[PDB]
RNA sequence: GCUUUACUGCAGGCUGUCGCUGAGGACUCUCACUCCGGGAGGAGGACACCGAUAGCCGGGCA
RNA sequence: ACUCGUACGGUCACUGAAUCCUGCCCAGUGCAGGUAUCUGAACACCUCGUACAAGAGGACGAAGGACCUGUCAACGGCGGG
RNA sequence: CGCACGGAGGCGAAGAACCACAGAUUUCCGAAUGAGAAUCUCUAACAAUUGCUUCGCGCAAUGAGGAACCCCGAGAACUGAAACAUCUCAGUAUCGGGAGGAACAGAAAACGCAACGUGAUGUCGUUAGUAACCGCGAGUGAACGCGAUACAGCCCAAAC
């Protein structure tokens, strides 16, 4: 399949959004990423 | 065109505009439908013009029988805007009427008389 | 029930659509004011997909390359002249009125100018055979006196592609590809092999109509169905 | 004395008899080539126009409408009906072909407002109506006196909503007392029983 | 769901009548209206179409 | 839509290659044609009625029906004595 | 120095944080309006429909949204009737169009406790399950008046 510029913004960010809560933020709130989305498990839009 | 039952020659016309605009510079003149039907009922219209591009027909259609059972004589304009500017108009009029004449007497007695020959 | 085979065909849709991106030209007659001196070579002889006879292209005297009924006869070379003097030759276009009693004549004209309606199918012809002033009695392939106006046009002689009917199609396969270029859903399952649902004569144990086969005129379209406002029915008697 | 409007008026009293007869018989065979929308200059009854609000100024338009005539263009259940909701052939629109007139003419100029309309005669198959509309936003209406009200935010699109004359006789609101028990205030605050 | 000479109705077809619609129980005409023609113009014509109503048929459909 | 189509067409049905054939029946039902006569709605028209209206009756009478004819490769039938 | 209690660092007496009002900025798609397009792209844009008009997009209008309410159209069936067709469910559900902060209505061709009487319109209480409707079955169902709320009356067309 061929992605457009607008369909791979969209694919970029729902990478970036698969990252990690990061290790500060344990500390600050003194203690789960609930949007995480596998490329085979989950299930992305078009 | 439903209201008209003879054609004016050109030459009769251009003597019925003339004597229109002596006829407003001298006597007196009535401009407009509305105030041409009301001499025409008050009895003190002489001469009565009408125009025959009148689109709707319907607000001119009944000077000819109306002039008829009154006596009041009656001659036809191709143009409206002209009988407009006969009247002394920026505008145009769809009916004219000359109440009481001046100086031209002479010539609306005639131009009276061309029309009743030309039935 | 549910909608009946012929109720399916109005709706107009691709199946039972023709194929008309594939066809040629619509065969009508040239626009001439008055005079004659219109006439035209012939160049090719072309396959219509629409008809199944042949159709000849030709170019006029004015540089008008436009496709028309060939007649019996006509080949590459010949000239042939439209107009209302034109010469009384087979394949010349001409009004009914200038063209002799007893001449076959193909393509005629309803109303005069329209390009031809009547006979244009494979080797059929109408015959001229009464005159007037006012009437011009065409007989029509059926057998039909068909009473016409003496400035409708018509092309002279037999159209062309005789006797198509005459060798069978001996195969399914061959119906198929015949089928195929015209406006017409193919294959044909009888109604009495039908569900009672699908056609009025389906349903039973045995394949058989209901009610008898002669319908009324008057009768709604999912009921007209059979033998429609028949006369007579069978061969005998 | 009598006007020259009063002779226009008598005159479309009787449609089929006299002048106005061979008039009808001629202007209609152009309205019949014409549109289903058509803007005219000027109205062809002078006296009902200004009767209704037609003022000779600008933002004051005209405009003749050919709607259809008879019943409902209605399609045939689909679905299950009892034989009372089984009809096709005659049932007819609680809406007159006057109002679906003015309708069609305020949806043609979405900026104007609806103020009236009139009868102007039909042949076999359909109907026609002349509708007056105005502009609310040009400043000639803005200051006149007698039609400044038709400038108001809710006066907006006034013909939808049978804010009409032709609307307010069509809803039963003509008689104040009886036999418009469920009319007023509106149709919808009677349960739809008008 | 399906059938029919089950009950009741609804589309649809045929037919009369009224409107469009005009001039001079049979007839002529042309100007509305329809169709053919690029146009000139031609065919048809107060009929047909359309709106309305009436009678008949009407498991095609509810 | 059929249709860039026009009866050697295409629509609607039945039977189901070839070969030998395909009898008899039109009373019922269906379809179609005809019809002196009978029957056949509304409008208009005439009578009564009502200062008008409701309403009652008459006159004329379309399709349809009655009646007659055609038709079974139309539904179907081809027995008892 | 947000939710959010970390680390590093920073800002604040030049009065920061914070709150109120006002203003600046305010990508792309979106009524979406130069044209096209799954939020991008291609070569000046009120696209489209209108009014006015210097007849030039010059000046303007419309479009779409909003919890429900409101107004104008389209309009079921299950159900009830112990079946069911009129009836009922119900002018309900649902659909089309449209306005406002509220809508609609509204100054009598009214009423008709018939009078020597009332006096624009909504709404509330009542009149009343009354009158009226109805396979006169099941069911359906007002109004005038009265007591309240609040009150407010005017403009054209034509005559001249
Ligand atoms: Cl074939
Ligand atoms: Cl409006
Ligand atoms: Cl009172
Ligand atoms: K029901
Ligand atoms: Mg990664
Ligand atoms: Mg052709
Ligand atoms: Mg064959
Ligand atoms: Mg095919
Ligand atoms: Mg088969
Ligand atoms: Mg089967
Ligand atoms: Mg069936
Ligand atoms: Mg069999
Ligand atoms: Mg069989
Ligand atoms: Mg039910
Ligand atoms: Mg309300
Ligand atoms: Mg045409
Ligand atoms: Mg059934
Ligand atoms: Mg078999
Ligand atoms: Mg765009
Ligand atoms: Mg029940
Ligand atoms: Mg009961
Ligand atoms: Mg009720
Ligand atoms: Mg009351
Ligand atoms: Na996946
Ligand atoms: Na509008
Ligand atoms: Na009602
Ligand atoms: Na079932
Ligand atoms: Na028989
Ligand atoms: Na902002
Ligand atoms: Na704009
Ligand atoms: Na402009
Ligand atoms: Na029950
Ligand atoms: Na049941
Ligand atoms: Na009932
Ligand atoms: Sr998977
Ligand atoms: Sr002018
Ligand atoms: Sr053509
Ligand atoms: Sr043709
Ligand atoms: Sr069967
Ligand atoms: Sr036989
Ligand atoms: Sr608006
Ligand atoms: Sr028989
Ligand atoms: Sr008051």
């Amino acid at each position: 399949g061929k992605k457009s510029k607008a369909t791979k913004k969209r694919l970029a960010k729902l990478d970036n959004q698969n990252s990690r809560v990061p290790a500060w933020v344990m500390l600050k709130t003194d203690r789960r990423n609930h949007k995480r989305r596998h490329w085979r498990r989950n299930d992305t839009d078009e | 065109p439903v209201y008209v039952d003879f054609d004016v020659p050109a030459d009769l016309e251009d003597d019925a505009l003339e004597a229109l605009e002596v006829a407003r510079d001298t006597g007196a003149v009535k401009k407009g439908t509305n105030e041409t039907t009301k001499s025409i009922e008050r009895g003190s219209a002489e001469l009565v013009f009408v125009a025959e591009d009148v689109q709707p027909e319907e607000i001119v259609m009944h000077i000819p029988e109306l002039a008829d059972e009154k006596g009041v004589p009656f001659i036809f304009v191709e143009q409206q805007d002209d009988l407009g500017h006969a009247a002394g108009l920026e505008v145009g009029s769809a009916a004219a009427a000359v109440t009481d004449a001046g100086e031209a007497d002479a010539d609306v007695e005639d131009i009276a008389d061309k029309v009743e020959e030309l039935r | 029930g549910r909608r009946i085979q012929g109720q399916r065909r109005g709706r107009g849709t691709s199946t039972f659509r023709a194929p008309s991106h594939r066809y040629k030209a619509d065969l009508e007659h040239r626009k001439v004011e008055d005079g004659d001196v219109i006439a035209g070579t012939v160049v090719d002889i072309e396959h219509d997909p629409a008809r199944s006879a042949p159709v000849a292209a030709v170019e006029f005297e004015d540089g008008d390359r436009r496709l028309i009924l060939a007649p019996e006869g006509v080949g590459v070379g010949d000239e042939l002249q439209v107009g209302v003097s034109a010469e009384i030759a087979p394949g010349n276009t001409l009004p009914l009125a200038e063209i002799p009693e007893g001449v076959p004549v193909c393509n005629v004209e309803s109303s005069p100018g329209d390009g031809g309606k009547f006979a244009r199918a494979s080797g059929v012809n109408a015959q001229l055979l009464t005159h007037d002033r006012n009437v011009a009695v065409v007989k029509l392939p059926s057998g039909e006196m068909k009473r016409l106006d003496p400035q409708c046009r018509a092309t002279i002689g037999v159209v062309a592609g005789g006797g198509r009917t005459d060798k069978p199609f001996v195969k399914a396969g061959n119906k198929h590809h015949k089928m195929k270029a015209r406006g017409t859903k193919w294959p044909n399952v009888r109604g009495v092999a039908m569900n009672a649902v699908d056609h009025p004569f389906g349903g039973g144990g045995r394949q058989h109509p209901g009610k008898p086969k002669s319908i009324s005129r008057n009768a709604p379209p999912g009921r007209k169905v059979g033998d429609i406002a028949s006369k007579r029915t069978g061969r005998g008697g | 004395a009598r006007s020259a409007y009063s002779y226009i008026r008598d005159a479309w009293k009787n449609p089929g008899d006299g002048q106005l007869a061979e008039l009808q018989w001629q202007r209609q065979q152009e309205w019949r080539n014409e549109g289903a929308v058509e803007r005219i200059e000027r109205p062809t009854r002078l006296d009902k126009a200004r009767s209704q609000g037609y003022k000779a100024k600008q933002g004051v338009i005209v405009a003749r409408v050919s709607v259809r005539k008879g019943s409902a263009r209605k399609r045939r259940h689909k679905a299950g009906r009892r034989s009372k909701r089984q009809g096709v052939t005659r049932i007819t629109r609680r809406k007159d072909i006057q109002r679906v007139a003015e309708e069609r003419a305020s949806r043609t100029f979405p900026n104007l407002r609806v103020l009236n309309s009139y009868s102007v005669g039909q042949d076999g198959r359909q109907k026609w109506h002349e509708v007056i509309l105005i502009d609310p936003n040009h400043p000639a209406i803005q200051n006149d006196d007698d039609l400044s009200w038709i400038c108001a935010d809710d006066q907006a699109d006034r013909v939808f909503r049978g804010l009409t004359g032709a609307g307010r006789r069509n809803r039963g609101l003509s008689g104040k007392g009886k036999g418009s028990e469920k009319t007023r205030p509106s149709l919808r605050s009677n349960g739809g029983k008008g």
